[PDB]
RNA sequence: CGGUCCGGCCGGGAACUCAAAGGAGACUGCCAGUGAUAAACUGGAGGAAGGUGGGGAUGACGUCAAGUCAUCAUGGCCCUUACGACCAGGGCUACACACGUGCUACAAUGGCGCAUACAAAGAGAAGCGACCUCGCGAGAGCAAGCGGACCUCAUAAAGUGCGUCGUAGUCCGGAUUGGAGUCUGCAACUCGACUCCAUGAAGUCGGAAUCGCUAGUAAUCGUGGAUCAGAAUGCCACGGUG
């Protein structure tokens, strides 16, 4: 079968597929160099399988929609954390130090009327 | 084939008013692609409180336009007979053809 | 806000279809590559507020020509005015 | 610079520059089509153009041709 | 390295160089080395003189430096002549095209002093 | 902080390196929130430093940043009247900040290139301590030790 | 002024909405007008007829209107007749066919609008503005009304110099947005002034 | 999974993203420490979320005879063949200046060229306007779809890859002016916005003084909307990187 993993961050939402292959990436259809490995979040992709052996043991294929390169990112890291519940929550337990199991609730600041944006306020007058 | 898609301002009164029709149908006709939410479309308005002066005042109103789907598969003279004159529950837009 | 000025958009308003987008019609296709006989940008010379773009937009209730709205067809003041009131179906003070 | 297909003037001053044709000259003619391009046919006319207050004289020029009257009629008196 | 106008250019790309001229912005630049078979960045390091002429010519199309100066000189002075608006303006040093003088109209006006 | 004390959030290691230290010198960099183009220039510049001097990568910084390092520094009391400015023993991790801040600002202050090549003259001038950074301790030094009967 | 209107900020809840209809951005306006132009009319011609509060919907190319009177019978009159004045004048003047219910003021002294209503017919009637808020206030905690506070400002008795003077009694809780309560305004044409009106009704809980 | 014109496109599938209704969940509750054995605070565990979780809405009695008779209403006062009313043209767009608020810059953390990867939120029938065609261009001709998770307004820009420039009043910066055009509008002189060609000020980091912001913020990059025939550097809103 499949073992499946949502996972998400500002405005991102990242599906990922884990079943056990290779050290290869299935990222809306293309390499993960052919998107964004190497960017600004080179690896933060690869990070879920830092403590958790990988290389060429399991293969995993994700897609993603909404917000941008590092959001997307992120989004992905969560997704692909939570999916690899599979072997056991026996894991996602030292995954937790590592972080990668909170969803980041930081979101975009709306906003404010009377303000020039979010906190910004309209420079005024000497006195 | 039978299609209708229903709007109004108050949710818990369109999906109410909707559910109507759903066990209206599967009572009566049969199938049905259950009640299909869709996007609420909120129009918002911001508007100066102060009649005179003072910019950082103002008030902020929205309208949520909340939409169902519906869908019936099975035109039967008695569920399509049951749809019309059993209608009622004003204040909700209700669209049948395209 | 004082009678006459308001009296003048409802003349206003009538004219703009007693004439235009009727007999007005013609200089949509009249004036544009049809090709010359110039009787055309010329006839051109009707009413004067006889044009949409005449018209204003007053606060329907008030007739205050500012801070209108073409949802409602009010200025702000009596929209609010009328929204804490019901008054206004679906409004209500939002957030997010 | 604007008009593009058909420049434009308005006809009561038209009419006042085809009149003032076969029929000669005279004094200053008095508009408030400040809103008109000149055509040729008006040259060597007096044409007064109002400009709020009062009717400039003009004297339409060789050139001032594809101007409008209210060019020539200043309305601000500055200093 | 005059060529049309006395004026004797280059050290930099030929695109770039032909902009010294007073009469080629970037587009008419490229209308003319592309109208020889002279290439973007060639400097003129490598432009024969024979293969400068070609451009001399391409170049003597169009008015520029003095004739051009001259003749809008001649236009702005028509304009005065007439006694419009727009030559009251160049006229009495303000700005023609409508902006605002009540405030920051310095360009056309000149650094403040009263 | 007139209440409510904290600490101070920290951040994920170099991307490129694994180290906290260097992430915060990006910072300190990165500027209208660009981390793309930020980290792409300070690599560039402890590159040509890293060969420039052949001596090593890591400790390349970190010799060249011993130098800016600051021991004290002063802080203005204004208590009456007048300035009466004390000094202060500047904590170890503060320290640090610091330097890297009148490196980034020193280069930043520099006629030279690219932000890069600006970068690696600071840091690479600082291994010899006779930069415009290093200028910068040989004044706090100053205003200190001078203050200094204030302890 | 530092006050949110009481009535429009429990619409979402609590609180029902005297215009309940559903029209779009093309005729959402038009149909505005009409409605705040029936009530126009209509508390024009039932002043007398004790109205506490009009309400509408619009049932595709029809209209309602239920008026919420105090004095029903006046207002219905001799066998329909005063309703069907109304159905008439109504009809032409939202461009359509019009129903008309008539709902009953049950006790009308916990009816913020019928409340002030009284105080203002009160002050134009020449009485001691004093007493008036008295009597409302006391003869409305007399049956339930958790709470209620009424204030009436502005050339109060005739001074050159404008006051306020309110009177609360009860509980009161403008901040909880569960709370049942009723608020409403009236004018009162002063035979030298406009005194301002407002009172406050808390009815609860849920 | 099955058909395949590599399109979720046809079955279909109802898992998933998502949509929107109804729910659960977090409370110092537990563990420990400090604290008068209390309140709380600190740290830890679990947990998507710890100590009002983030952001909103909500603004007490009152203060300043603060602001609004021009939104409306209204006591008083005043003109009433005029302070009312219709029309045309002008002015509200003036310019020796001074102040406030902002936009755009002085540049290689960039300018330019080509290629190119990722949003969010909204608007739309007297409307949004594909496609194709014509123009270097703004646009224009002909014309489908869509009263809208279907269609269109849109083709994000920062970014990333290469090439160029090599610190120059420049390849920055774009004011100002000349010439010629487009569109909306009875009409663009006063006074529209935009485009094509040329034109290239001041400006190389801003005295005294002074303002904003404590986290997805400041900074920075683009997107939409209201008013609106047609005038946004303003206002309201949206997400990128951070
Ligand atoms: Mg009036
Ligand atoms: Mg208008
Ligand atoms: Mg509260
Ligand atoms: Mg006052
Ligand atoms: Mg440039
Ligand atoms: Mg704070």
């Amino acid at each position: 079968n499949q073992y499946y993993g949502t996972g998400r961050r500002k405005s991102s939402a990242a599906r990922v597929f884990i079943k056990p292959g290779n050290g290869k990436i299935v990222i809306n259809q293309r390499s993960l160099e052919q998107y964004f490995g190497r960017e600004t979040a080179r690896m933060v992709v690869r990070q879920p399988l830092e403590l958790v052996d990988m290389v060429e043991k399991l293969d995993l294929y994700i897609t993603v929609k909404g917000g941008g390169i590092s959001g997307q990112a992120g989004a992905i890291r969560h997704g692909i954390t939570r999916a690899l519940m599979e072997y056991d929550e026996s894991l996602r337990s030292e995954l937790r130090k590592a972080g990668f199991v909170t969803r980041d609730a930081r979101q975009v600041e709306r906003k404010k009327v009377g303000l020039r944006k979010a906190r910004r306020r309209p420079q005024f007058s000497k006195r | 084939r039978i299609r209708i898609r229903l709007k109004a301002f108050d949710h818990r009164l369109i999906d109410q008013a909707t559910a109507e029709i759903v066990e209206t149908a599967k009572r009566t006709g049969a199938q049905v692609r259950g009640p299909i939410p869709l996007p609420t479309r909120k129009e918002r308005f911001t508007v100066l409180i102060s009649p005179h002066v003072n910019k950082d005042a103002r008030d902020q109103y929205e309208i949520r336009t909340h939409l169902r789907l519906v869908d019936i598969v099975e035109p039967t003279e008695k569920t399509v007979d049951a749809l019309m004159r059993l209608d009622l529950a004003a204040g909700v837009d209700v669209q049948i053809s395209l | 806000a004082k009678q006459s000025m308001k009296a003048r958009e409802v003349k206003r308003v009538a004219l703009a279809d007693k004439y235009f987008a009727k007999r007005a019609e013609l200089k949509a296709i009249i004036s544009d590559v049809n090709a010359r006989w110039n009787a055309v940008l010329k006839l051109q010379t009707l009413p004067r507020d006889s044009s949409p773009s005449r018209q204003r937009n007053r606060c329907r209730q008030t007739g205050r020509p500012h801070g209108f709205l073409r949802k409602f067809g009010l200025s702000r003041i009596k929209v609010r005015e009328a929204a804490m009131r019901g008054e206004i179906p679906g409004l209500k003070k939002a957030s997010w | 610079r604007s008009l593009k297909k058909g420049p434009f003037i308005d006809l009561h001053l038209l009419k006042k520059v085809e009149k003032a044709v076969e029929s000669g000259d005279k004094k200053p003619l008095r508009t408030w089509s400040r809103r008109s391009t000149i055509f040729p046919n008006m040259i060597g006319l007096t044409i007064a153009v109002h400009n709020g207050r009062q009717h400039v004289p003009v004297f339409v020029t060789d050139e001032m041709v594809g101007h409008k009257l209210g060019e020539f009629a200043p309305t601000r008196t500055y200093r | 390295a005059r060529i049309a106008g006395i004026n004797i250019p280059d050290h930099k790309h030929a695109v770039i160089a032909l902009t010294s001229i007073y009469g080629v912005g970037k587009t008419r630049s490229k209308a003319i080395l592309a109208a020889a078979g002279i290439a973007e960045d060639v400097k003129i390091s490598e432009l024969s003189e024979g293969q400068i002429d070609t451009l001399r010519d391409e170049v003597a199309k169009f008015v520029v430096e003095g004739d051009l100066r001259r003749e809008i000189s001649m236009s702005i002075k028509r304009l005065m002549d007439l006694g419009c608006y727009r030559g009251l303006r160049h006229r009495r040093g303000l700005p023609v095209r409508g902006q605002r003088t009540k405030t920051n109209a310095r360009t056309r006006k000149g650094p403040r002093k009263p | 902080p007139r209440r409510r004390v904290i600490g101070q959030r920290k951040i994920l290691p170099d991307p490129k390196f694994g180290s906290e230290l260097l992430a915060k010198f990006v910072n300190i960099l990165m500027v209208d929130g660009k981390k793309s183009t930020a980290e792409s220039i300070v690599y560039s510049a402890l590159e040509t430093l890293a060969q420039r001097s052949g001596k090593s990568e890591l400790e390349a910084f970190e010799v060249a940043l011993e130098n800016v390092r600051p021991t004290v520094e002063v802080k203005s009391r204004r208590v009456g009247g007048s300035t009466y400015q004390v000094p202060v023993e500047v904590r170890p991790v503060r320290r640090n900040a610091l330097a890297m801040r009148w490196i980034v600002e020193a280069a930043r202050k520099r006629g030279d290139k690219s932000m890069a090549l600006r970068l690696a003259n600071e840091l690479s001038d600082a291994a010899e301590n006779k930069g415009t950074a290093v200028k910068k301790r040989e004044d706090v030094h100053r205003m200190a030790e001078a203050n200094k009967a204030f302890a | 002024g530092q006050k949110v209107h009481p009535n429009g900020i429990r619409l979402g809840i609590v609180k029902p909405w005297n215009s309940t209809w559903f029209a779009n951005t093309k005729e959402f306006a038009d149909n505005l007008d009409s409605d705040f132009k029936v009530r126009q009319y209509l508390t024009k011609e039932l002043a007398k007829a004790s109205v506490s509060r009009i309400v509408i919907e619009r049932p595709a190319k029809s209209i309602r209107v239920t008026i919420h009177t105090a004095r029903p019978g006046i207002v219905i009159g001799k066998k329909g007749e005063d309703v069907e004045k109304l159905r008439k004048v109504v009809a032409d003047i939202a461009g359509v066919p019009a129903q008309i219910n008539i709902a009953e003021v049950r006790k009308p002294e916990l009816d913020a609008k019928l409340v002030a209503d009284s105080i203002t017919s009160q002050l134009e009637r020449r009485v001691m503005f004093r007493r008036a808020m008295k009597r409302a206030v006391q003869n409305a905690m007399r049956l339930g009304a958790k709470g209620i506070k009424v204030e009436v400002s502005g050339r109060l008795g005739g001074a050159e110099i404008a006051r306020t003077e309110w009177y609360r009694e009860g509980r009161v809780p403008l901040h909880t947005l569960r709370a049942d309560i009723d608020y409403n305004t009236s004018e009162a044409h002063t035979t030298y002034g406009v005194i301002g009106v407002k009172v406050w009704i808390f009815k609860g809980e849920i």
